[PDB]
């Protein structure tokens, strides 16, 4: 609609690296999380694969609208994130060792970088004891 | 401080 | 469990605080490491750090402490050395 | 810093008699596979990274 | 379903992990009648669940003097089959 | 009593000490748990913790060890597991 | 025989600890007097203030300066050095 | 926040006043110089000149104060040495 | 050759050399910041009258109230040295 089109056009105007109305595929995920959506990196690989078949690296307005719609048909949650942290919780106390934290986020899945891990530690302000209150930590993270 | 434990306390 | 004191170098309130902190640690945890940790953490709640606690049944130690922060006592059959 | 615990176990046989007051009667629970929860953990690590 | 009673002699873990050990032992018993594959299945499933390492010993007659980490030891029975699992 | 090693993963002097310690364990202790108690204690004091010993006649085991620290052998009719 | 469980320093101080521990094993019968000698040897060579805990059964939470922490086993005796 | 009497010569109300001043300090400033500047004006109006204090994570001190006019503690990870001289 | 970088000193210049050399010998003799500050303050109290104060360390934030021509702050390598006369 009008308000959606206005917000989207503002987002692409401020993402215009040149101003030609086309956006490079490198900042596509940045645009998607600019517009309030929560996509997965596997999803991002999937639709850069199925949008970038022409190989130009430039994407147009009607296909913008269709892909914003196809990600608008999605939902979010917070209890799933809380349960994901409580799986890392060895006991039901809400305290995990930061060494085990770093081991999981740097050794399993799409492994996070050392810069990202240290940035999360510094921004979440882990105190010196090593005991972390993941209730308030998830509260500030969200 | 000299603190120690005897065998079989 | 009875709280007998082998060496005390502080005030009576601080001694009783150490006694109750060791009692809650032994009630909450069964591993000596977790008991000493809980003593040092309920000391880390209301007291500045560089404290130190040791919980065990067969252990000696040789430490040098600052003034008025040294206790070594027994709670049951477990020796607790709490120095700073 | 943790210290290690070391235990001892013994079977039962003719002449072997272990006390059974410390034995606990626990029925088998609801059956689940340990690989399912590791697959769920892979999903959840992925989702946390997302 | 064969009602094989789970008799626990010594369990230095929590109850929800002791039950998982019993269930994994039952699944390994129904998968293979050989203690090699039974212990391999238990060890690989518990290594998949908990990250560092695990070690499993399945048999009817064995004496085991082992040193384990805290909250990471169990010795239980499954009918007449004895299972040891420790880190 | 004959000693048959199904597989070994150390040098010749190491497996020879495994045979002699098990022979002394069998001749002194007779509970297979106490035989495993003797072997791991003996192997800890000279070749460091954390050794592990399993002694019995019917057991199946999957284990993970450091390099050059694993044996699996027989002595008479007793098969003994010894892994790090 | 030294059984290092956790060593937060460089191996030179650990080698010195092993050497003086063998010398104290030959000199003294009891691990209590050996425990005394362990602190009294390394306090002056590496400045105040060191702390040493020696026993067969103990749990402890430790606070140490970096590159000055060790925990090991001499046979069945556990020895802990820190600041 | 946590509090000992690490090494001090104050009374209990003086120690409590120093602790609450430090709690008001770190919640307002982030630089240890400005934490010290907060310790300045709150304490010299209350217990008269002249006081000196060091605030930080790594240092070492050797100090001569007036009688009943020394304190040392560790607010969080940051040490505070406040004494009176002059 | 740890470079003495003076940050500020409302003070003389015969005496900053003595401060730099005293901090140099203290850093050579000790590895302990309390001992370094004690040595610097003992030397300055002996030769330049009581009462001085010395702070030795790597990261801190201070306020002082010193005498006229009695305040020093510099760096010896990576070790900040603070020295002021009050009392």
């Amino acid at each position: 609609t009008e308000e959606q089109i206005a917000e989207f056009k503002e987002a692409f105007s401020l993402f215009d690296k040149d101003g030609d109305g086309t956006i490079t595929t490198k900042e596509l995920g940045t645009v998607m999380r600019s517009l309030g959506q929560n996509p997965t990196e596997a999803e991002l690989q999937d639709m850069i694969n199925e949008v970038d078949a022409d190989g130009n690296g430039t994407i147009d307005f009607p296909e913008f609208l269709t892909m914003m719609a196809r990600k608008m048909k999605d939902t979010d949650s917070e209890e799933e994130i809380r349960e994901a942290f409580r799986v890392f919780d060895k006991d039901g106390n809400g305290y995990i060792s930061a060494a085990e934290l770093r081991h999981v986020m740097t050794n399993l899945g799409e492994k996070l970088t050392d810069e990202e891990v240290d940035e999360m530690i510094r921004e979440a302000d882990i105190d010196g004891d090593g005991q972390v209150n993941y209730e308030e930590f998830v509260q500030m993270m969200t | 401080v000299a603190t120690q434990i005897l065998e079989g306390e | 469990r009875k709280a007998v004191i082998k060496n005390a170098d502080m005030s009576e309130e601080m001694q009783q605080d150490s006694v109750e902190c060791a009692t809650q640690a032994l009630e909450k945890y069964n591993i000596e490491k977790d008991i000493a940790a809980h003593i040092k953490k309920e000391f880390d709640k209301k007291y500045n750090p560089t404290w130190h606690c040791i919980v065990g049944r067969n252990f000696g130690s040789y430490v040098t402490h600052e003034t008025k922060h040294f206790i070594y006592f027994y709670l049951g059959q477990v020796a607790i050395l709490l120095f700073k | 810093q943790q210290t290690t615990n070391t235990t001892s176990t013994q079977m039962t046989n003719i002449g072997v008699y272990v006390s059974n007051m410390t034995d606990k009667l626990v029925t088998p629970g609801k059956y689940f596979s340990a690989a399912e929860y590791h697959a769920q953990r892979l999903k959840a690590v992925i989702v946390i990274q997302t």
